[PDB]
């Protein structure tokens, strides 16, 4: 129940949007990180490969 | 025995060495003087790459010889 | 546009909390093209210099890194004479969690601590590695000449 930002779009993580948690447990909006992970295997925050 | 090590940048380093000093040793002296890891140093004398386990004398590097240092850099 | 939302957000955050060491913003109407300055770091040979940068946010920012180039000439092993910057987070290590503010900070660290082993400009990297004082002198002279 936080004002934590999706680090990709910089909007509230807890807005309406679907969130996705990566295996490193970092959370993003789904839409946001999906677009990243389509082109990268790496968590945007910790750079741990999701695969 | 003084030898010179000319860098690619034109800087010349004078090293005190012995003919029996290994290329590895010379690299260590350069490391000591310049902070350059030995594995980044290519040492060349007279058109010949100096190999770590060989000695200065094996290459007929005598006093006042100038070796050339070329650093290994990535890109 | 996610790029634009994000660029705006970053701009707004900059305006809300401006950094000391840098300034940046869009060029006129162009939200995707920013100009920025970074200060030559204290205790680097760039100290005192103000370095101008041009930033182009790609239209798929932040999924692709901003293009960031110096417009101020600078003598540095990772910055070439076109002002291209060889900095990992601007190429292979980009993450969309990075922000222009963080980029400018990394550029500033890059000024303080060049990466001469992955140089853009080998000649300078070589001087940096074997004659730091010469590098410092030249970078100071170039700072004085171009960035002051
Ligand atoms: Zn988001
Ligand atoms: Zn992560």
């Amino acid at each position: 129940d936080t004002d934590e930002k999706c680090t990709i779009c910089l909007s509230m993580l807890e807005d309406g949007e679907d969130v996705r948690r990566l295996p490193c447990a970092h959370l993003f909006h789904q839409l946001c990180v999906d677009q990243w992970l389509a082109m990268s295997k790496k968590c945007p925050i910790c750079r741990v490969d999701i695969e | 025995m003084q030898i010179f090590v000319k860098t690619l940048t034109g800087k010349t380093i004078t090293l005190e060495v012995e003919p029996s000093d290994t290329i590895e040793n010379v690299k260590a002296k350069i490391q000591d003087k310049e902070g350059i890891p030995p594995d980044q140093q290519r040492l060349i004398f007279a058109g010949k790459q100096l190999e770590d386990g060989r000695t200065l004398s094996d290459y007929n590097i005598q006093k006042e010889s100038t070796l050339h240092l070329v650093l290994r850099l990535r890109g | 546009s996610m790029a634009l939302k994000r660029i705006h957000k970053e701009l707004n955050d900059l305006a809300r909390d401006p950094p000391a060491q840098s300034s940046a913003g869009p060029v006129g109407d162009d939200m995707f093209h920013w100009q920025a300055t970074i200060m030559g770091p204290n205790d680097s040979p760039y100290q005192g210099g103000v370095f101008f940068l041009t930033i182009h946010f790609p239209t798929d920012y932040p999924f692709k890194p901003p293009k960031v180039a110096f417009t101020t000439r600078i003598y540095h092993p990772n910055i070439n004479s076109n002002g291209s910057i060889k900095l990992d987070i601007l190429r292979s290590q980009w993450s969309p969690a990075l922000t222009i503010s963080k980029v400018l900070l990394s550029i500033s660290s890059l000024l303080s601590d060049p990466n001469p082993d992955d140089p853009l400009v080998p000649e300078i990297a070589r001087i940096y590695k074997t004659d730091r004082e010469k590098y410092n002198r030249i970078a100071r002279e170039w700072t004085q000449k171009y960035a002051m």
